[PDB]
RNA sequence: GGCUCUUUUCAGAGCC
RNA sequence: GGCUCUUUUCAGAGCC
């Protein structure tokens, strides 16, 4: 059974406030994608896109000295529907799931199990079901390595691989560049990247890896709830 | 004339730090090594003042870049026949777009797309053996258009030509001025305005670097500049690829790679040297005829 | 245009990087931390174009840089009595120059000279006690215009107004409208153009760092700092240290010190901040009249 | 019987070639002076100016490379003749050997019984008599450190001490603040620095240690020879 | 290489 | 503090 051809890494920000409240509702503010060809370990697309949020629209202080994201930024932006239109159409171009077995990956869980899933209730859509599974790369880093999930913050990592942060930290898509060289190094140092996380019936599960090699559904944008 | 964008950001950026707490300030301060001590006042002015001389410093940024913000190279492949007889017609059957983007220097998109041929449907044995493309593969193609609508599709998604100003850039004048140029009459399309000018590397790596028209070959050129061929030779994608990695070396040495070819009537001419750098429109999948 | 000084210069550049060998210029090149891979015309474009993004990068910051490149700080003390009673008539008795060099930041002078008065020649018992110079220091020194020569001698030797852009600095507007001017009149010399305008720091001060005009005061300017009072307070040349540790803290901090002061008819007028940076002439030594 | 009121450090830079070959003409192409208060320990004033050079007009690579001295910035330049009157003049105006005891001080003895001893035979001056006496400070640190001469290179006096250099060496400012720094530390080590170096006839002779505290005649523009 | 324009003319910018 | 100018207007530059 054959490995991805493709990694699609994606880390969402979102709307934010100091301490980081549990309770509070995210928005996306900011949608990145890098494809990773898995056979080359090249980085074929980048692709970045600012999300207006419609329910905090005002982006705080805290946001913006975080993110890197200014007010303007998000004001001339589309809204999540529009965004996810976007990407997804970025995908059927690179045919993935038709012609190319493919995977989603992200830093932690709650990129897709919380920041997507609470966007798509927001923003009045429907799950889309190919966003169900994917790999967490803490959770393979910190089994690959044997390391606590303490030590595996995008910092830390790139520490132990011998890497410097390239870029500005918590802009979108500089943090999934960041995420696309641990991807590769972790490819080199031969752990086989496998999805490893799951959504199901809204509440996050694990991916079993004595589970086949299963691939992605190829995108598609998601109808209206 | 503080009529510039970048003001209207430095004055959200200083409301922002007035509202800052002296904690906070020389938090930050010191975050950037500036000195900390002082009072309220004098903290908040110093930072301000370290934010304004960044964004400025950062927005006058204009070395190793373009003043086009991406360069869509294209490196068509067409169906050949041996020997390359005079009145054989040729078609596209490979479209690969490498999107540079022009500030970052890195290839923010690659995008390869096979081509059916409808005239010399079968693929020659010599064609198979140049580009390394199967007869399988121009089986499963699509028709043209059909690619031409995905990578304008593309070019559309990157907002070239409406947010963001770029061309074309092409290996020779072949590409554009001869097999896109036939591939559009053959799929009756009208040409399209967004490839009516471009760049060609070799006039630019031509007159540039001082060397001769027959000095500029793909292979020749990269051997030129210290580096090797990344890939398989005579394919479109890595040929484009390779051709990005030329573009990006003469960025870096400060070549101002400009629009140099344009088409008219058929007839390709020169885009002179003088005339005010300009952009490619917003592509627009063309229309038949 | 083409026709700028510089362009001849890169000429002469090129023509010598033209001449350089294969060996010599991946030496020069990797100096610069360019990469060094190629053959011989690509290392040479590369090396003439950086001596070009460098010489017209330079020239592009040296019309850019039209601040001073001096701040020439002045701090007179002269003769009072206790209570500041109103017709007292005022002679300068110590005439103290700090040269500040604005790019280094460093000071690149020092001069006190004191003045012997010739109206109220013996000194005040407060007068002693506050500005800390005895009898007898003014006893033995010169008069103000042996001073002020040996002053402009000084700022002649520099090059002030001549080589390089300066401004007079002051705690106040005191030290102009009201010392110098009253001295000038004393010693019937016609009062010296050079010393027409100047900067007062507490306008500077208070404009830069938001704070009212009752907080301007030399020993709480520094306080709000964060920095106590170097040297003996009341000592002319002391005073003058210390403003220039202002001085010198505030450009640092990005404000660009420029004259907001002038005379004019005998009267103290305010310069406008609006108006283009202007140096102040080269100083020469007024004639008697 | 007191001590010098001003230390005046100067290190001139001179046109050269690769090697220091021996019997080379030297010309002075930068002529730094920083003035010293022996009793606040401050330097008071700093002036440096270019000597445009009429022999040798053009600086080669090598020195251009050494000091850092641009062929601009000679060309530019007043000849020597000129720049030492501007010289003397700041010393005059500081009163220097009327009403304040001074001393030169070098690093090294090159600076005036080499340097200033041929330039002035170029330009056609006679050798300034207030330069005939100085304080050397490789000798006076060599002897109240107690090391051998192979150590007291400008370099290693300030790592000995615990300084590194400030700005760009071999510029002859940057050196002159450098080696009154050098003054300053040894002052407050408790060496009080006094003249050990002078010529006579053109002959470099050392001065005596325990012949007192004599300080040197206020500086005259010397008449053309 | 063949050219053609340019006080960047020990040099620059092009063209077939 | 009080004012005054300015699409840097959640800001900027000044004045008494
Ligand atoms: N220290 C923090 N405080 C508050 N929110 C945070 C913090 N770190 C991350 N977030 C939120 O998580 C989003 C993505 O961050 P990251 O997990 O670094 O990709 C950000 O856009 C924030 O909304
Ligand atoms: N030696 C050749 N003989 C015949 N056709 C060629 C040859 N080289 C290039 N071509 C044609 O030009 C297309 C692209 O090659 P290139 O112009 O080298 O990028 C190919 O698909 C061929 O159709
Ligand atoms: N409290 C005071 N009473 C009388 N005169 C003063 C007072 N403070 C300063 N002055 C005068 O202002 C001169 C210098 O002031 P300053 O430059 O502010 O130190 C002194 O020489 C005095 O003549
Ligand atoms: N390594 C060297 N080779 C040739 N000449 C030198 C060298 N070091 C110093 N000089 C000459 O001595 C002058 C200043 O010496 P110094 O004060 O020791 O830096 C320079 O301007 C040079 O002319
Ligand atoms: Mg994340
Ligand atoms: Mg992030
Ligand atoms: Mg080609
Ligand atoms: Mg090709
Ligand atoms: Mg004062
Ligand atoms: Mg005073
Ligand atoms: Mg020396
Ligand atoms: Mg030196």
């Amino acid at each position: 059974d054959s490995y991805y051809d493709y990694i699609c890494i994606i880390d969402f920000e979102a709307t934010c406030e100091e301490g980081n409240p549990p309770e509070f509702v995210h928005e996306i503010i900011e949608f990145p994608v890098v494809l990773l060809n898995t056979h080359t370990l090249e980085i074929e697309d980048t692709f970045q896109q600012y999300v207006r949020p419609e329910i905090n629209t005002q982006l705080s202080d805290f946001c913006i000295s975080l993110t890197g994201i200014t007010q303007d930024q998000v004001d001339r932006a589309d809204t999540f529907p529009q965004v996810l239109k976007k990407v997804i159409d970025l995908m059927k171009l690179k045919e993935l799931g038709t012609k190319y077995k493919y995977s989603l990956l992200t830093d932690g869980s709650w990129d897709m199990s919380k920041f997507l899933n609470i966007q798509c209730q927001l923003s009045r859509l429907k799950y889309p079901p190919f966003a169900k599974k994917w790999i967490n790369i803490r959770k393979s880093y910190g089994n690959f390595y044997k390391v606590p999930r303490s030590q595996t913050k995008l910092t830390i990592m790139l520490e132990k691989l011998g890497m410097d942060y390239d870029g500005r930290p918590n802009c979108g898509l500089d943090d999934s560049k960041n995420i696309a060289r641990i991807a590769v190094r972790m490819l080199q140092d031969g752990c086989e990247l496998r999805i490893n996380e799951k959504m199901h019936a809204g509440q996050l599960m694990s991916v079993s890896s004595s589970l086949p090699i299963e691939g992605t559904p190829p995108p598609q944008m998601p109808h209206f709830r | 004339d503080f009529s510039d964008p970048v003001y209207k950001e430095i004055a959200i950026t200083n409301g922002c730090i007035n509202r800052m707490s002296k904690e906070e300030l020389r938090a930050k301060l010191s975050e950037f090594k500036l000195e900390t001590r002082g009072v309220k006042d004098v903290l908040k002015k110093r930072l301000k003042n370290y934010y304004k001389k960044q964004k400025l410093m950062l927005k006058e940024s204009n070395f190793a870049d373009s003043y086009y913000d991406y360069i869509c190279i294209i490196d068509f492949e067409a169906t050949c026949e041996e020997g390359n007889p005079p009145e054989f017609v040729h078609e596209i059957i490979e479209f690969p777009v490498v999107l540079l983007n022009t500030h970052t220097l890195e290839i923010e998109d690659t995008f390869q797309q096979y081509v059916r041929p409808e005239i010399n449907t079968q693929l020659s044995d010599f064609c198979i053996s140049l580009t390394g493309i199967t007869q399988d593969q121009v089986d499963r193609a699509d028709t043209f258009p059909q690619v031409l609508k995905k990578v304008i599709d593309l070019m559309k998604l990157k907002e070239l030509g409406t947010k963001y100003k770029y061309s074309l850039l092409t290996d020779g004048s072949w590409d554009m001025s001869k097999f896109l140029n036939i591939q559009c009459q053959l799929s009756r399309l009208k040409y399209p305005p967004f490839a009516k000018k471009w760049i060609n590397i070799r006039k630019s790596y031509g007159n540039f670097y001082k060397v001769p028209r027959s000095q500029t070959k793909l292979t020749i050129m990269l051997e030129k500049l210290g580096m090797d061929y990344d890939g398989r030779p005579n394919c479109g994608l890595d040929d484009s690829k390779n051709i990005a990695r030329i573009a990006v070396r003469m960025l870096q040495d400060g070549c101002e790679l400009r629009i140099n070819e344009k088409m008219h009537a058929g007839q390709l001419m020169s885009v002179s040297s003088s005339l005010p750098i300009e952009g490619t429109p917003p592509p627009q999948m063309p229309h038949f005829r």
